[PDB]
């Protein structure tokens, strides 16, 4: 069968030339025969296309020696409760030139911080993948009316991911040597992490012996929460999906079973606060 | 809405390399840990009477090679990430790549680990004789 990961969201009715298609499925039907593809002299390859590629459907279930796991067990998360940071993202829908994927719009954290980002997606070109702004619209609904003015108040992602690293460093440098993103329905949250998370083997800070929690693309260096000034990427974070703990219903209905002092759902930071709050009540009572 | 491009068998390796700092090292370490090679490549039905050159504009596989679409054999094209070239260009996209038949089970791994001889135009150790 097929998966939604890397789904082509363009509105072009024709497929890709065999030299430009990333996969056999993306090849145009005219070239397919006997389960393979054939080159057709006279049908040139496209040199002006821009195809938005969906980043929904990541599966972080790899088992590679030397690489730590991103998703951790509940008992492991309980041990590192000091590193818990609730995380939720309100997204917008791609429109006009593409359709079929969501883009991160408002990133919220249990620290109460909301970061609005410019609708940015990954666009395949005849030469490479273009990380650039894409046309997007807020999702229909009255609970999403507060997202309409945010469509023209976002920041470039190079600035957003620096603010995320700065916020997490100021919050956790005296609490933990890592971060545990507390999630509810990790699907779109994991998609948003593609914009500001890098993974790899366990590294140490370039200035001390602490483990590396941040990465800088400008210097190819690693740092902990204390020495991450200017760094733009979160390195080897951990996370867990509270929705997979056997809950029935949405986030707020389960949060309200234990807590009555958090509300205002569908705002990114408020959902992140309720997620961490529900995780605390469920794990330690 | 949209048209799927990948199969579930590649979800793990592609997600792993799409987040990694060093995607080349990530894919090599993924294979070293027993991971399945990236599938769903663009394998070409050709005459196998080609010149045998490594990277060509048309399929040039000989009797000891298989022809593939160049984009489907590039780890960075498969993961939609940045290419190591300073300009961002890709050496394989827009071309056909000839892979030895004994290595056709992992075309992405072969192009990532091998180099084309700039003198004769064939893979070093798999055709080159300079
Ligand atoms: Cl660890
Ligand atoms: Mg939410
Ligand atoms: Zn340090
Ligand atoms: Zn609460
Ligand atoms: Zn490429
Ligand atoms: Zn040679």
């Amino acid at each position: 069968n097929v998966t939604g990961l890397f789904k082509d969201c363009s509105k072009v009715i024709t497929g890709l030339h065999p030299t430009q298609a990333p996969t056999h499925l993306s090849v145009d039907t005219k070239f397919k025969t006997e389960g393979l593809c054939v080159d057709i002299p006279g049908i040139p390859k496209d040199m002006t296309y821009r195809r938005l590629i969906s980043m929904m459907g990541f599966k972080m279930n790899y088992q590679v020696n030397g690489y730590p796991n991103m998703f951790i067990t509940r008992e492991e998360a309980i041990r590192h409760v000091r590193a818990w940071i609730g995380f939720d993202v309100e997204g917008c829908h791609a429109t006009r030139e593409a359709v079929g994927t969501n883009l991160p719009l408002q990133l919220g954290f249990s620290t109460g911080v909301n970061l609005v980002a410019v609708p940015t997606g990954y666009v395949d070109t005849p030469n490479n993948t273009d990380f650039s702004r894409v046309s997007a619209k807020p999702p229909p609904g009255d609970q999403f009316k507060h997202l309409i003015p945010l469509m023209y108040k976002g920041l470039p992602w190079n600035v957003v991911r620096i603010k995320i690293v700065q916020m997490l460093s100021d919050t956790l440098k005296n609490l933990s040597d890592r971060v545990v993103f507390v999630l509810w329905a990790h699907g779109f949250q994991l998609t948003s992490m593609k914009y500001f998370v890098k993974i790899g083997p366990e590294r140490t800070c370039c200035l001390c012996d602490r483990r590396a929690t941040c990465f800088s693309t400008a210097s190819d260096t690693y740092a902990c929460w204390h020495h991450s000034i200017g760094f733009d990427y979160v390195y080897n974070p951990f996370m867990i999906d509270v929705q997979q703990w056997g809950f029935t219903g949405n986030l707020q209905s389960n949060h309200d079973l234990y807590c009555q002092v958090h509300g205002n759902a569908h705002v990114a930071s408020c959902d992140a606060i309720m997620t961490r709050c529900l995780a605390v009540h469920e794990c330690f009572v | 809405a949209g048209n799927a491009t990948e199969v579930p068998a590649n979800s793990t390796v592609l997600s792993f390399c799409a987040f990694a700092v060093d995607a080349a090292k990530a894919y090599k370490d993924y294979l070293a840990s027993g991971g399945q090679p990236i599938t769903n490549c663009v394998k070409m039905l050709c005459t196998h009477t080609g010149t045998g050159q490594a990277i060509t504009v048309t399929p040039e596989a000989n009797m000891d090679q298989e022809s593939f679409g160049g984009a489907s054999c590039c780890l960075y094209c498969r993961c939609h990430i940045d290419h190591p070239n300073p300009k961002g260009f890709c050496d394989l996209k827009g071309k056909y790549v000839q892979i030895p038949t004994t290595c056709a089970n992992d075309p992405v791994g072969f192009t990532l680990k091998n180099t084309v001889c700039t003198v004769c135009g064939m893979w070093k150790g798999y055709g080159c004789s300079c």
